[PDB]
This record gives structure tokens, sequence and C-alpha cells, in this order.
């Protein structure tokens, strides 16, 4: 089982900064098989980023991802209110499918 | 347009059996592959099982490969999950996800239903 | 036995496929089929067939090869046993292609051997083999005057007989080279296929560099523009006949090598979950781009020849397989120190030819040993078997380096592995996969392997477009039939045409025959008998 580890346990940010979230794998995964998800507190997740940089249908476009091989990251150009949620990185290259530990943005 | 809604779930004795279901609408249910994903009370996500368009190919997570069964009802656009022996670790909220294309992730999720064991 | 090999890397697969595609089928065959049919009229059917059927069927070949780890024959046992005859057809086709495909490299080797001289033989006809009608191109413009570039070919290389009925003697000088090429082939195959590191860096780039040099030397000529205008302008009158359709249709099946056991065999070495789609599309782009580019090299030289001698462009050269050996040497003559470039050009042809040869010889051996992996297991068995096939291939190819050889080579090129057989095979492959095995089931399988379903283009190209095109050409050819002719002036006897149709039928008939063999061999009533065979077995 290819375990994914996400670096920041939790984040609190004022609405005036940019941040980066790190997702690190136990084994390398192709660029086409890592996705990021959003979960608003108290609601079911929704797809946020796919193929390591492609942006979902409604994501604010301040979001962008980059990475390759063993390490990947999600970056926010400018944080703002209503962006608070828990974000997960997911591997999809081979079974069993695995979700990262996830990290929460608050404040 | 697209809609997913799960049904079933409640309190059961440990070692009991329970059957969940996931109704679908707004899309050609015979085409899209389907998966179940559960979230623990610790908020951690865990993958459970996947079933292909025609049900010919099926995959299981390592920790449930002996107890859970995944199946389809294409003629009525309903998805089913059957559990045989619910240990203490099985309590969670179970989500129904339309992950067709592996290069594009789980684009639609259901609302989910809770399962707990005495 | 359980053992089955796999690629060491994806680059190994890409290199093997690129070697299998690009060869004499692009730089030699395409120009003469275009020239025979009057230039631009040939392109419309060409692209219609390309995007309607060609690429989807190539992808189908590769993905069937990858889905079931087996060669040309032994995968249909796992798709649809009843229609297994398609693999036997697909192996007969390779067996016949390997017979005649080596002769072109024999001629190329003879030119290379003649090349190392103080002066090129085909530059000026002071030599003994020429007729008194000979005049240098510089003087032919000032009633039967002919050119030395054509006379060298016809009078020395071919030593051409007045007819097929008159075989004459066997040209020992060409026979020794025909044997040498088989020695080269054997001492590459007898170990196994491998990329071998740095050799690829040179092998895979030199021929394209030389082709680019030839293109630039071609377009620079005084008369190129007229050649291009002849090349790119469709004469719509030609489309009223079936030949311009079927030659263009079958040229693509030939070039992509899809109705052959090779591509499936190459696909079989991939890992199950490997994604091949983009590589297939980009390699198709490479193949068709190289083929299309070579035309500007050929027809510019032909326009130059027509401008220099003062004849119509359609009259200036042979309407047959000699076109490349007439055209490119004429361009090589137009450069400083011609001996250098004469050496390099035929080295380039040999490098383009060897790779394709090795790939498909290995494909044939791979497709046949999977029938008897125990009896023909590794060891002395392969050493004996490979030579047992190659020696018979040599003694069959030897039949057409006689003084009458060209009239037999033309018959092979027209009927054997280069015509209606390909339409037959492709029609039945698409029919099986789409309508019997189920497009939905196969799409689900493709989803499981690749992660994404094939989509509308592939689905409808398999289900509707390809069958209809193959039926249309097959019917149109026979309602408006015309007999074969060589160099647009020679008419074949009835016995030659009968031999050609026999050669084609030997390939076609494998499909219906195996159906009867399987069906009569199963017990119970017929409705159960066919049900047993329509189901995947192994
Ligand atoms: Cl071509
Ligand atoms: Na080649
Ligand atoms: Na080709």
């Amino acid at each position: 089982e290819n375990v994914l580890t996400q670096s920041p346990a939790i984040m609190s940010t004022s609405p005036g900064e940019k941040v980066t979230m790190t997702c690190r794998a136990s084994s390398s995964v192709g660029s086409s098989y890592l996705h990021w998800y959003q979960q608003k507190s108290g609601a079911s997740p929704k797809l946020w980023i796919y193929s390591t940089s492609n942006l979902a249908s409604g994501v604010p476009a301040r979001f962008s991802g980059s990475g390759s091989g063993t390490s990947y990251s999600l970056t926010i150009s400018s944080v703002e209110a209503e962006d608070a949620a828990t974000y997960y990185c997911q591997q999809f290259s081979g079974y069993p499918l695995t979700f990262g530990s996830g990290t929460k943005l608050e404040m | 347009e697209v809609q997913l809604v799960e049904s079933g779930g409640g309190l059961v004795k440990p070692g009991g059996s329970l059957k969940l279901s996931c109704a679908a609408s707004g899309f050609t249910f015979s085409s899209y592959a389907m998966s179940w994903v559960r979230q623990s009370p610790e908020k951690r996500l865990e993958w459970v099982a996947e079933i292909s368009s025609g049900g010919r190919y099926i995959y299981y997570s390592d920790t449930v490969t002996g107890r859970f069964t995944i199946s389809r009802d294409n003629a009525r656009n309903i998805l089913h999950l059957e559990m045989s022996s619910l240990r203490s670790e099985d309590t969670a909220m179970y989500y129904c996800a339309r992950g067709e294309v592996r290069q594009r992730g789980f684009d639609y999720w259901g609302q989910g239903t809770t399962l707990t064991v005495s | 036995p359980p053992q089955r090999e796999k690629w060491s890397s994806k680059i190994d697969f890409v290199l093997s496929v690129a070697g299998g595609f690009v060869g004499l089928g692009n730089v030699w065959r395409f120009p003469y089929l275009c020239y025979k049919n009057g230039g631009g009229a040939f392109l419309i059917p060409y692209f219609i067939f390309l995007f309607g059927s060609g690429l989807p069927v190539f992808f189908l070949e590769i993905i069937i090869g990858q889905y079931t780890s087996e060669g040309g024959i032994t995968c249909w046992e796992k798709i649809c046993p009843l229609f297994s005859g398609i693999g036997y057809a697909s192996v007969v086709i390779v067996s016949l292609l390997n017979v005649y495909y080596i002769v072109i490299l024999a001629w190329a080797t003879y030119y290379l051997f003649q090349s190392f001289q103080k002066e090129l033989p085909w530059a000026h006809c002071n030599h003994s083999w020429n007729t008194p009608h000979c005049m240098e191109d510089t003087m032919r413009k000032n009633t039967n005057f002919t050119s030395p570039v054509i006379e060298f070919w016809e009078r020395n290389v071919l030593s051409l007989s007045p007819g097929i009925d008159h075989p004459g003697s066997l040209k020992w000088d060409l026979a020794l080279c025909l044997l040498l090429v088989w020695l080269v082939c054997f001492f590459c195959i007898w170990k196994g296929v491998r990329s071998t590191g740095k050799v690829v860096y040179f092998t895979a780039t030199f021929p394209f560099a030389m082709l680019l040099v030839l293109l630039v030397r071609g377009l620079t000529l005084p008369g190129a523009g007229a050649g291009i205008k002849f090349y790119l302008y469709p004469d719509i009158t030609r489309l009223e006949d079936p030949q311009v359709w079927i030659d263009a249709g079958t040229q693509i099946f030939f070039s992509y090598a899809i109705c052959l056991g090779a591509m499936t065999s190459l696909g079989s070495y991939n890992k199950y979950h490997n994604n091949v789609y983009r590589d297939c599309m980009l390699l198709g782009c490479l193949n068709s781009g190289t083929s299309f580019v070579s035309g500007f090299a050929i027809f510019s030289i032909l326009g130059f020849m027509a401008q220099e001698q003062g004849v119509d462009i359609a009259d200036v050269a042979e309407s047959g397989p000699g076109l490349a050996f007439i055209a490119y040497p004429k361009a090589v003559t137009m450069m400083p120190l011609p001996t250098f470039w004469s050496i390099l050009f035929f080295i380039m042809l040999l490098l383009l030819g060897l790779d394709s040869q090795f790939v498909e010889v290995e494909g044939q051996i791979t497709s046949l040993v999977d029938l008897y992996p125990s009896f023909l297991r590794k060891g002395y068995r392969r050493e004996i078997f490979i030579a047992f096939v190659c020696s018979i291939s040599y003694l069959l190819g030897l039949t057409m380096v006689t003084e009458g050889g060209m009239y037999v080579f033309q018959l092979f090129d027209y009927y054997a592995a280069s015509g209606v057989c390909l339409l037959w095979v492709a029609f039945f492959e698409c029919f099986v996969i789409a309508w019997i095995y189920g497009g939905n089931r196969f799409s689900e399988d493709i989803r499981d392997m690749i992660g994404f379903p094939p989509g509308p283009w592939m689905k409808y190209s398999w289900a509707v477009i390809t069958p209809v095109l193959c039926v249309g050409c097959f019917i149109f050819s026979l309602v408006k039939y015309v007999p074969l002719t060589y160099n647009k002036t020679y008419v074949y006897p009835n016995w030659a045409i009968g031999l050609g149709w026999s050669l084609a039928l030997s390939s076609m008939l494998c499909v219906p025959l195996v159906i009867v063999i399987r069906l009569c061999q199963t017990e119970g009533p017929f409705l159960v008998r066919v049900k047993y065979l329509l189901t995947p077995r192994e």
C-alpha cells in the first residue's frame, strides 16, 4: 500500500498571504494519477485538482499545483475567506487507492 | 443535474450484517464506474471497493477483502454494498462516488450514511 | 510453460515500434503508387482511409496484443476462438511478405557495391551494356533516345527479360548479396531482440538526416515547382475508377503493418496497466509525416527531369517499382564528390530496411513458437527452427533475381500481402471485436487497462466506418474489374494472373476454413457447438 503523507497538520492564515501544501508518497506516482480534493466542514468532499495541475470546474483559479515523481504540492496564490476546508491528496495509479492524511485551513 | 443519494445505515451488533445502497440519477448509470469511500469519526478517509461498468472487474481494499461485497443493479440505477461481519473498526460514514476516469478522479460524491456498532 | 518475457523499459517498446513502422514502405512504395495513379488524385482516398480506419485499427492491434499476452495466433483463442483463422491468415501474410521484401535490399546492396568507384556508372553511357539509342540528359533535349540512368537499371541491374515466360539465367552477382542479407539477419536474430544502448543513437537519426539532405537537394532544382504542382493537384477524373481507391486504401494497411502478426507481438510484451495511447498516435504522426514528406523529394526530381529532357512529367520515368532507384541516383548525381553521397544514400536505405526486417522476423518467430512453447522450447530448437524458416525464405526469394525476376516481383507486390487480403483481414477483425465480442465489453477492458475508455472516434471507426469502407472497395474492385499490367505497357498472361489470385486466396481462405474445422470438431447439436466456440476459452 503506497502511503501518502501530507506535511502540515493544520494551518491558520489571515486573508493576506499565499501558502503551499506538500504531499509526499512512499513510492513514485505518475503525474496523471494524483488529485486533490476539498471538504467543507460538515459536507461531502468535492474534486479540486486533477492530473497534478488541472483545475476543477468551479475552483477559484487562485489554486495551482505542481510536482512530479515522489513529491507533490498544492499552492494558493492568495488566501481569502470562505477558503477554509480540509484538503486531501489522493493517489490513483494502482491499487489499493490511498488518500493522504489531509490538512485543514482555518482562521 | 447529476444526483447521488445513499440509503440504509444504523446501529447493529458487532459481527452483524448490514446492506447499504446508492441510488443514482441524471446520467447513464450503465457506463460510469462506481466506488465506495468511508470516513472515520477521526475524519480520516479510507477507500473500500470499486466496481467496473459491467461488474466484470472488481477491486477491494486490503482490510475488507474478506467481508464486503460490491454489486450493481443497472436496470434500476441502484448500487449496493453488502457487509458480512462488522467489527468494531467498521463504524464510519460511507460515501458513494462516480470515479469513472482514473486520470480525472472522483468528480461526484453522494451525501453518505452513517454506520455504527454496539 | 508459464514463462513470458516483458520489456525492460517503455523506450524499448517505442524504439521497436518506430523500427517496425518506418522503412522502405514509406520511401520506396508510396512514391510509385502515387506516380502510377497520376499524382494528386491519390491523396484524397489516402487521407480518407487514414483517418477513417488506419489509426484506430493500429491502436486495436496494439491493445489486443497488450490485453492478452500472446502472438498473432494465440490471442484470438482468448477473444473469440471460432474466428481464430484470422491469426493464421495474419501469419501467412508475414510469411509471403518476408519472401519478397528482402529483394529490395539485395538491389540496394548491389548499388552500394557498385558505388565505390572512381566514377558512378549511371553518370555517362560509355559502358558496354548501353544501347545505341543512349543519349546523355544534357543532350537529349538537343526519336527513341533513352537515358543512361534508366539503362543502367534495366540493362545491368535487372538484366531485364522480354517477358515472364522467359526467365533466363540466375544473376549470381545479386544472389550472393541476397544470401549476405540473410546472414546479417540471422546473426542479429539468433540471440534475441535488444536495443543495445548507444547503437540506437546513431541508427535512429542518420537516416532522417540523410532524408532531409535529399529533400533540400531536391527542392533546389530548376524544375521542382512543376513537379510539386503535378504532385498536389487532384485530377478528379481519376476517382471514377476503383484502382485509385484500392491502391490508396491498401497502401495504409501495408505501411502501418497492422494486418500482420508483428504489432500484436510487440504489444504483448507490455505490462498490463501500461498506457500506450499517446505513443501510438504520435508514432502514427511520425509514419504518415515521413511518407508525405518524401513525395516532395521524389516529384521535384521528376519535374526537374521533365524540364531538362523536355517531356511530360508522366512520361519521364518508370511507372513501377524502379522509380526510387531511377529518381534518387539522378539527384545524387547533382552534388560534389558524388561517390560520398552515393555511399551514404544506400547505407541509409540498408539501415531503414534492416530494422523493419528484424522486427517482423522476430514477430513471426514469436507468433509461431507460442504454438509449441514446449516442443520448440529454448535451446538448440530455436537455433534449428530460425534457420529452417530463413533458408526456405532464401530459396523462395531466389526465384525472382533471374533475368525475368521483375515480372514476378511486380506480381508479388500487387497480390501478395499488399492488396485485397488486407481488406479481408481488417474487415473480419473489426467485425469480430465490434459486433460479436461486444464493443461495450471491449471498451470496459480498455478502461481497465488504460484507465480511460476509447471514445467515439475509435468506437464508430470500428463499428461502422471500417466495415463499410472495406466492403465498398471490395465490391467496387470487382464490379469494375481491370487486369494487372507492368510499366503501363506490358500485359500479363492468364497463367500469371491465375497464380496471383492463387497467392491471394492462400491468405484469404484461412478465415472460413478454420471455422468449419472448429465447428465439425465439437460434439452436440450445432446450436450448442457454436455457443461453445463463441465464448473465450483459454
Ligand atoms: Cl504511407
Ligand atoms: Na524500418
Ligand atoms: Na509505413
